[PDB]
């Protein structure tokens, strides 16, 4: 099954999800394909990815949330996922 | 004065002949020399485009559309009589040429000895090429000329020596400028300090020096720069294009260069083939990025005259673009045209044979670089 | 019963001193060559014509500076490539011609010179 | 399928907003068109 | 000048200079996909050179 076989993954083949920091092109091409080949894009993560393909839009966003651009190339590489309980070094 | 501006070039007039001569560690079947075309197009990096005679500069000078002159001394034979014919028929000019009747065309006397249980030669009577005496030049020509163009050779022979230091005082009495070709022969090779000591004067008295990147080395430290090439990182490459095991095309800080330079230098150019040209100005350095094909005419390619066929064309726009000296960018420019023309020799059998002409090698450049770097 | 494709035989720098100082009744022609040396190709035919043509009257020998490049620098060759003709008589002195000759060239200075 | 081709050089002027985006066979961004949509190349 | 030679068939521009304008401002690569961008460095084509024939001498030859 589908939770056993990534728990053997972990164990026994390094597996990890290691988080991918892609390009607006890569991040298009991935939320975008996985509605079809030519269709009408409908789900809001696409639509988004197809809006941020220029650059002048994200600039145009960047300074709608009012913060800069240099952390904003930093804000894309965070971790993703849960994070780990606190250690109690004891 | 006709234009274009008028070039001499001083020394012996052989045909063939690349002087540049060192051990390769490939060597093809001794006998089965249709073998050897293999070592055309894998050459030792030494040949990859060597120079000849200052005769095949100024018949490759005059064939990219420059203006030539040939100073030098030919026997009164029938040698002598078909060089010069061979000269004039590519339209150099031979009023520099002086005949010796009494002298055989491209012949040394030599006496074999067998000191310290190796044989061994000495030069008897020397050749009409290495003979040419100070009142036998053509003040006209050195007076009219306005690149002065030499190679090593003649510093090989105490006659010419003489005279090539009095045509250079002639010739920068004139007004003209100093090309020293280097083309180390054979016996220059021995050890770095002798050659040193002995193309000091010349070096010093020249205001244009061409040499190939193997000169270059040798003249700084051989050893140095094959550890430099040789070098590979433990670990991990300091950054990406590191990674790609990439030829090298090390270019030499002028930090490096300054043992050689002097006050009067315009200009230095290294040649890594018609793959790099590393240029030097007092003002500024850089490095023109070429390329070569041997492979797209494996049986007729030949790389002889190819130096030849860059100096030439490093002459001929140096005479009609007096910015080089001065421009960077006008620099690289022109010099795109002495790459090109150094591909096109490379694809022909036979040095002279094979010398491009303006035109082709005008049309060789538009079409290997793009529009922009015209 | 298949002949041999080429008479110029080629040469050590010792073998080369034994022949010179050896006794000899032919003029010695000794060619130096490299095989990455494009002109040497054509002198290499012309070498093999002229072999051709001296049956018996003449030897041609045949050196690498790839082997032998210091005995070359030590007979004063500035290069390539560069033909010796040793008289047979002691007391005369080579000629050493540098570049692609004609062939002509050869047989005059072998007919009036050795 | 027929390809629609410029007719002169000039300036591409329509509205984006009555077009809905789309990823062509080709993987490029493109704009689904539904309506009589006018563009207008200013030459 | 113009929509005279125009008339007569003189040689005149195919468009009046006069009543000729710009086209404005486009897209600086910053607003544009990724596909209608210029290249950051300019591309070897093999056709970045005209072809020569016979028309072009003949016609720079009756324009000298």
């Amino acid at each position: 099954t589908e939770d056993e076989a990534r728990r053997r993954n972990w164990i026994e083949r390094g597996w990890a999800p290691w988080e991918e920091i892609l390009t607006p092109e890569a991040d298009f091409a991935r939320k975008s394909l996985n509605e079809g080949e030519e269709v009408p894009l409908q789900s809001p993560e696409a639509i988004e990815a197809f809006k941020m393909l220029r650059p002048s839009y994200r600039k145009k966003k960047i300074k709608e949330m009012g913060i800069t651009e240099d952390e904003w190339y930093a804000k894309q590489f965070e971790i993703r996922g849960d994070k780990p309980p606190p250690l109690d070094t004891s | 004065y006709d234009d274009p501006p008028l070039v001499c070039c001083f020394g012996a007039v052989q045909k063939e002949f690349v002087p540049v001569v060192r051990v390769h560690d490939n060597p093809m079947h001794p006998d089965i020399y249709s073998q050897w075309k293999m070592l055309q197009w894998d050459p030792p990096e030494f040949g990859r485009a060597p120079g000849g005679p200052p005769s095949n500069v100024a018949i490759s000078h005059v064939r990219l559309g420059g203006r030539a002159a040939f100073m030098g001394k030919v026997g009164g034979d029938d040698y002598g009589e078909e060089l010069v014919l061979m000269m004039n028929k590519e339209r150099v000019q031979t009023r520099g040429v002086k005949f010796d009747e009494g002298a055989s065309t491209a012949c040394t006397r030599v006496k074999i000895k067998f000191e310290d249980g190796k044989m061994k030669a000495e030069t008897v009577k020397e050749p009409p090429e290495d003979s040419l005496l100070a009142s036998e030049l053509n003040l006209a020509v050195l007076k009219e000329a306005r690149i002065f163009h030499f190679n090593s050779e003649v510093l090989t022979s105490p006659t010419m020596e003489s005279t090539l230091f009095k045509a250079i005082q002639w010739s920068k009495k004139f007004g003209g400028l100093i090309f020293f070709d280097l083309n180390l022969p054979l016996p220059l090779w021995r050890s770095r300090n002798e050659t040193r000591k002995l193309i000091k004067k010349s070096w010093d008295e020249a205001n244009i020096i061409e040499v190939s990147q193997q000169e270059l080395e040798f003249l700084l430290d051989e050893e140095y720069y094959e550890r430099r090439r040789n070098y590979t990182p433990q670990y991990f490459a300091e950054d990406f294009e590191q990674t790609k095991n990439r030829r090298d095309y090390y270019h030499y800080t002028p930090e490096e260069i300054k043992p050689l330079w002097h006050d009067d230098l315009k200009l230095l150019v290294v040649t890594d083939g018609t793959l790099r040209l590393h240029y030097y100005t007092p003002k500024f350095d850089g490095v023109v990025v070429g390329t070569e094909d041997v492979l797209i005419t494996p049986f007729t390619c030949d790389r002889t005259g190819s130096g030849d066929a860059v100096v030439a064309g490093i002459m001929r726009k140096l005479t009609t673009c007096p910015e080089m000296f001065e421009d960077q960018d006008v620099l690289e420019r022109q010099l795109r045209f002495a790459v090109a023309a150094g591909i096109i020799s490379q694809w022909t059998i036979g040095a002279v044979r094979g010398f491009p002409t303006e035109s082709a090698t005008q049309n060789l450049k538009e079409q290997v670089y793009v529009p922009s770097m015209w | 019963f298949v002949r041999e494709d080429y008479l110029v035989r080629k040469l050590s720098a010792q073998e080369l001193q034994d022949l010179v100082k050896g006794e000899r009744k032919v003029p010695l022609i000794v060619d130096f060559y490299a095989t990455w040396c494009g002109p040497c190709i054509l002198m290499a035919q012309e070498l093999e014509m002229l072999a051709v043509e001296y049956e018996s009257n003449a030897m041609i020998v045949k050196v690498d500076t790839d082997d032998e490049y210091e005995f070359a620098r030590d007979m004063q060759v500035r290069g390539l490539p560069t033909l010796f003709f040793i008289s047979p008589d002691p007391s005369k002195d080579a000629i050493r011609t540098e570049g692609l000759i004609p062939l002509q060239m050869m047989r005059d200075i072998i007919d009036n010179d050795m | 399928a027929e390809h629609v081709r410029a007719p002169y050089n000039g300036k591409i002027k329509f509205n984006e907003d009555l077009v809905h985006p789309t990823r062509t066979r080709h993987g490029h961004p493109a704009f689904l068109c539904y309506i009589d949509l006018s563009v207008i190349i200013e030459s | 000048g113009f929509e005279l030679d125009k008339k007569l068939g003189r040689p005149h521009p195919f468009i009046d200079p006069t009543k000729k304008k710009q086209i404005e401002t486009t897209l600086t690569s910053d607003e544009s996909w990724w596909n209608w961008r210029k290249p950051e460095k300019e591309q070897w084509s093999r056709w970045q050179r005209r072809r020569p024939d016979v028309e072009t001498v003949f016609l720079k030859a009756m324009a000298e």
